C-alpha cells in the first residue's frame, strides 16, 4: 500500500511539472 | 594513465613488461609474478601490460616506419610451417605453430637499429620523472636561450632520450619552434627569430596588424619575452618544472593544432596557479571541433580554479550559461525523447558544468545558496525523460550532478543523525535517488541510472553518514539474480560502504560473501576491491597479524589450480 | 504519461480484484491523491462502462466499488468534478432505480447498492443543485416517476423513495409527504406487490421509519 501511495505521489509531481512547462511555453 | 603508474618506485608499485625467467633473478622484491603458472599470465592484462605494450609498439613503428612493419606482419600471418617426410606425408601448421625467435629476426632484417637497448629501458630500471625548465631572452643579440635539465629520483638512474619540443609565441602568439633536448643538462640556443618562420602566413600579420610599432613600446621592452610554450602534445611524458606558466597554458589552449596538448594544458591550468584566463578559455568551451573530453576539462578548469578570492559568484553566470546548453525545455523533455539529445554536446561536458558548480560549492563554503539555486533548476528539468540510448550518459553523469548538491547542502556534518527536518531536500532527492517501485526491472537490459542512483543514495548518505541503510539495499540487490549489471552495481556499493564502515562484523560478512556468492567472477571483483581499499589508516595497530585469514589466504592460493586466475593474485597481493 | 498511466492501470486492476483490502485502498487513493485531474475523465469513463457491464453481470461488489470510487472522486478536493456531474448522475441513478440490480440475496448486499448509490446522488444534489438548476428537476422527476409508478417493482420503488427521502428535508416535505398517503393506498400494492414480502416488511418498515423521521424534523 505504501509503495502504491508513493507511486501516486510521484505521478502527481510529474503532472505538476508538465503543467508548469506548459505555462512557461504560453 | 600508464605514466601515473610508471611514476612509482621504491616498494610501490611498478613492474617490467618483458618478464624473462632467468636463473639468477635476484631482484624479485617488486616482481612477485615471474611469469610462472597460470594466473601470472592472466594478470598481464593489467593496464601497464596492455597500454604500455601499446605505447612501445607505437614508438617502434616510427623508427621502423609503417609500410615496412606492414610487410612484416602480413608475411607473419601467412608464413607456412610445413612437415614433410619421405613417404610423402604433407603436414601444415600456420593455423599451426609459429615462433617468436624468428619474429624478432624478421623485423630486425626489414627495419631498425639497436632494439635491445631501447626496449630494455621500457622494462627494467628506466624512464624519467621531472624535466627542469629555465628561461632567458637577451635583447642585444636577439638570441632566446633555454636551459633544460632532467632529473629522476630512484636507484638506478641515468640520462634518457625524450624528444622535448618547444614552440615560442611572439607578441601575438604567432611564432614557431622545434627544440630537441635529450641530454641531462642542456643549454640550447634559439636564433634571431623575432620574425617567425611563418612570418607571413597569416601568423604575423597579427603583430604586423599594428602591434609591430604601436606596441614597439612593449616589444622593444622585451621584459615580456617571447613566450616559450612547453611540451606540445605531451611530447615527453614527464613532470615539468617551469616557473611562470599561465601564458604558456593559454597559448596551447588557443593556438595548438593537436588537442593532446590542450587537454593537458588545461589539466595544468586547473592545477598550477593561473591568473585570469576564465573569459578566454570559454573559446574552447564551445569550439565545436573539439573532443567530448577537452570541452569537459575546459569546464573543469573553471571548476578546479574555483574563485580563489571573493569573486566566487562571478564565475557562475558563465556556468549557468552552459547549464542551459541551448536547453530548449519548452519542447523538451517530450521532444528530447524523440531527439538523441544532440548528445547535449557531449554529456561529459554537461556533467562538469554543474560539477564545476559543485566543486566550487565544495571548495568554498560561502557559495552554497546560489549553487543550490542553480542546481535546483537542473532538478526541475529532470523527471520528464524516457529511455533513449545516448541519454544514458546524460542521466548517469547528472546523478553525479545531483550528488554534491545535497552533499554541500547538509555539510554541517557531525554524523548524519537524521538531518533533522530537511524534508524539502531529503524527500525530493530520494525521490530521484530511488527507483520507480511500480516500474519493473525485467525490461531494461541495461541499467545505468539506478547503478549511479544507489551512488546518489550513497555520498549524499556518506558525507554525513547513514550507515546501515545503504548495505541493506545492496545485499538484497545481489541476491535476487536478475540483471548482471545491477548485481555488480550493488556489489561495488557494498564495498564502497565497507570502505567507510569499520565495525569488524561487516568485514567478516564481506569475506564470507567473497567466499561463496557463488558467481566466481563477481567473487574476484569483490576480492580485488577489498584488496584495494585497506582496512587500516595511518595508525599501525596490529598490522597484518592474523591466523585464520592466512588459512583462507593459502586456500585461495591454488584455487588457480581450479580456475580464476585473477583470484590467486588477489591472494598474491594480500600475502 | 508513464506514471499517470501506471497509477490508472493499478487502480482499475484493484477494482475487479477479490482483494477487498486492495479495492478499499484504491478508494482511499482516489479521494486523497493530488495530481489526478487528468485521470478524471479516463476514470469516470472506465467507471461508467464498468457500471453498465456489471449491472448486466449482477456483480454487486463491483457496483458498490464503482459507486465508492465515484464518491471518492466527488469528495477529492484536488478534482474539479463539476463538468462530469452530468455523467455521474445518470450512472448513479441507473444503480438506484435499475430494473436488474437484482438485490437478490440478503438484502444487505443489494439494498446496500441502491442505498449507497442514492447517498451519492444525495451528496450530488446537496452540493450542485443550487449551481446547476437542471440537476434538481432531472433527479426529482426520475425518482418521483419511479416511486409513483404502479408497474415498477418494489425494488425500483424503495430505491427511488430512499433517494427522495435523503435528498433534502424540503424535498421530503414537498414530494414525499403529499405523495405519502396516495402511494400507501394505490401502491401499498404491498411495495408494488410481491416484490414485497419481508422486503415491504423491512423495506416498508425502512420507508415508514424514514418517512416518520423526516416527517418529524420537517414539522420541527
Amino acid at each position: 500500500y505504501q509503495v502504491l501511495r508513493e507511486k501516486a505521489a510521484s505521478q502527481r509531481r510529474d503532472v505538476e511539472r508538465a503543467l508548469t512547462r506548459f505555462m512557461a511555453k504560453t | 594513465k600508464i605514466v601515473a603508474y610508471e611514476l612509482k618506485t621504491g616498494g610501490v608499485l611498478l613492474h617490467p613488461i618483458f618478464g624473462g625467467g632467468k636463473e639468477k633473478d635476484n631482484p624479485a622484491s617488486h616482481l612477485h609474478f615471474s611469469i610462472k603458472h597460470p594466473h601470472t599470465l592472466s594478470w598481464e592484462y593489467y593496464s601497464m601490460f596492455q597500454c604500455k605494450a601499446h605505447l612501445v609498439m607505437r614508438l617502434i613503428e616510427n623508427r621502423i616506419s609503417m609500410e615496412f612493419m606492414l610487410q612484416v606482419f602480413n608475411k607473419l600471418l601467412s608464413l607456412a610451417s610445413t612437415a614433410s617426410s619421405q613417404k610423402f606425408q604433407s603436414h601444415m601448421w600456420s593455423q599451426m605453430l609459429v615462433s617468436t625467435s624468428g619474429f624478432l629476426k624478421s623485423i630486425s632484417n626489414v627495419s631498425g637499429k639497436d632494439i635491445q637497448p631501447l626496449i630494455k629501458q621500457w622494462v627494467d630500471q628506466s624512464g624519467v620523472v621531472k624535466f627542469y625548465g629555465s628561461f632567458a631572452f637577451n635583447r642585444k643579440r636577439n638570441v632566446l636561450e633555454l636551459e633544460i635539465k632532467q632529473d629522476y629520483t630512484s636507484p638506478g638512474t641515468q640520462k634518457y632520450v625524450g624528444p622535448l619540443k618547444v614552440t615560442v609565441q611572439e607578441l601575438d602568439g604567432s611564432f614557431n619552434h622545434t627544440l630537441q633536448i635529450e641530454e641531462n643538462s642542456l643549454k640550447h640556443d634559439i636564433p634571431c627569430h623575432s620574425k617567425s618562420r611563418r612570418n607571413k602566413k597569416k601568423k604575423i600579420p597579427l603583430m604586423n596588424g599594428e602591434e609591430v610599432d604601436m606596441d614597439l613600446s612593449a616589444m622593444d621592452a622585451d621584459s615580456p619575452l617571447l613566450w616559450i610554450r612547453i611540451d606540445p602534445d605531451m611530447s615527453v611524458l614527464r613532470k615539468v618544472e617551469f616557473e611562470q606558466a599561465d601564458f604558456m597554458w593559454q597559448y596551447q589552449l588557443r593556438y595548438e593544432r593537436d588537442v593532446v596538448a590542450q587537454q593537458e594544458s588545461i589539466l595544468a591550468l586547473e592545477k598550477f596557479p593561473t591568473p585570469a584566463s576564465r573569459l578566454a578559455l570559454t573559446d574552447i568551451l564551445e569550439q565545436e571541433q573539439c573532443f567530448y573530453r577537452v570541452r569537459m576539462s575546459a569546464c573543469f578548469c573553471l571548476a578546479k580554479i574555483a574563485n580563489s578570492m571573493v569573486s566566487t559568484w562571478t564565475g557562475p553566470p558563465a556556468m549557468k550559461s552552459l547549464f542551459t546548453r541551448m536547453f530548449c525545455c519548452k519542447s523538451c523533455p517530450n521532444i528530447v525523447k524523440t531527439n538523441n539529445f544532440m548528445s547535449f554536446q557531449s554529456y561529459f561536458l554537461q556533467k562538469t558544468m554543474p560539477v564545476a558548480m559543485a566543486l566550487l560549492r565544495d571548495v568554498h563554503n560561502l557559495c552554497p545558496k546560489e549553487v543550490l539555486t542553480f542546481i535546483l533548476d537542473l532538478i526541475k528539468y529532470n523527471d520528464n525523460r524516457k529511455n533513449k540510448f545516448s541519454d544514458n550518459y546524460y542521466r548517469a553523469e547528472m546523478i553525479d550532478a545531483l550528488a554534491n548538491s545535497v552533499t554541500p547542502a547538509v555539510s554541517v556534518n557531525n554524523e548524519v543523525r537524521t538531518l533533522d527536518n530537511l524534508n524539502p531536500d531529503v524527500r525530493l532527492i530520494l525521490e530521484e535517488i530511488t527507483r520507480f517501485l511500480n516500474m519493473e526491472k525485467l525490461l531494461p537490459s541495461y541499467r545505468h541510472t539506478i547503478t549511479v542512483s544507489c551512488l546518489r543514495a550513497i555520498r549524499v548518505l556518506q558525507k554525513n553518514g547513514h550507515v546501515p541503510s545503504d548495505p541493506a539495499l545492496f545485499k538484497s540487490y545481489a541476491e535476487y539474480g536478475h540483471f548482471v549489471d545491477i548485481r555488480i552495481a550493488a556489489l561495488e556499493a557494498v564495498v564502497d560502504y565497507t570502505k567507510v564502515d569499520r565495525s569488524y562484523e561487516e568485514l567478516q560478512w564481506l569475506l564470507n560473501m567473497i567466499q561463496n556468492d557463488p558467481v566466481p567472477y563477481v567473487r574476484h571483483k569483490i576480492l580485488n576491491m577489498l584488496t584495494k581499499n585497506p582496512p587500516f589508516t595511518k595508525n599501525m595497530e596490529s598490522p597484518l597479524c592474523n591466523e585464520a585469514l592466512v588459512d583462507q589466504l593459502w586456500k585461495l592460493m591454488n584455487s588457480g589450480t581450479s580456475h580464476d586466475w585473477r583470484l590467486r593474485c588477489g591472494a598474491v597481493d594480500l600475502y | 504519461s508513464v506514471e499517470q498511466q501506471l497509477y490508472y492501470k493499478e487502480i482499475t486492476e484493484a477494482c475487479v480484484g477479490s482483494c477487498e483490502a486492495k479495492r478499499a485502498e484504491a478508494l482511499q487513493s482516489i479521494a486523497t491523491d493530488p495530481g489526478l485531474y487528468q485521470m478524471l475523465p479516463r476514470f469516470s469513463t472506465f467507471i461508467s462502462e464498468g457500471v453498465r457491464v456489471n449491472v448486466v453481470q449482477n456483480n454487486l461488489a463491483l457496483l458498490i466499488y464503482l459507486m465508492r470510487m465515484v464518491k471518492a472522486l466527488m469528495d477529492n478536493p484536488t478534482l474539479y468534478l463539476e463538468k462530469y456531474v452530468h455523467e455521474l448522475i445518470p450512472a448513479v441513478m441507473t444503480c438506484i432505480v435499475s430494473r436488474q440490480l437484482c438485490l437478490r440475496p440478503d438484502v444487505d448486499n443489494h439494498w446496500a447498492l441502491r442505498d449507497f448509490a442514492a447517498r451519492l446522488v444525495a451528496q450530488i444534489c446537496k452540493h450542485f443543485s443550487t449551481t446547476t438548476n437542471n440537476i434538481q428537476s432531472r433527479i426529482t422527476k426520475t425518482f418521483t416517476k419511479s416511486w409513483v409508478d404502479e408497474k415498477t417493482p418494489w425494488t425500483t420503488r424503495y430505491g427511488s423513495i430512499a433517494g427522495l427521502a435523503e435528498l433534502g428535508h424540503d424535498v421530503i416535505k414537498t414530494l414525499i409527504l403529499p405523495r405519502l398517503q396516495q402511494e400507501g393506498e394505490r401502491i401499498r400494492s404491498v411495495l408494488d406487490g410481491p416484490v414485497l414480502s419481508n422486503i415491504d416488511r423491512i423495506g416498508a418498515d425502512h420507508v415508514q421509519s424514514l418517512l416518520l423521521k423526516h416527517c418529524a424534523p420537517v414539522l420541527a
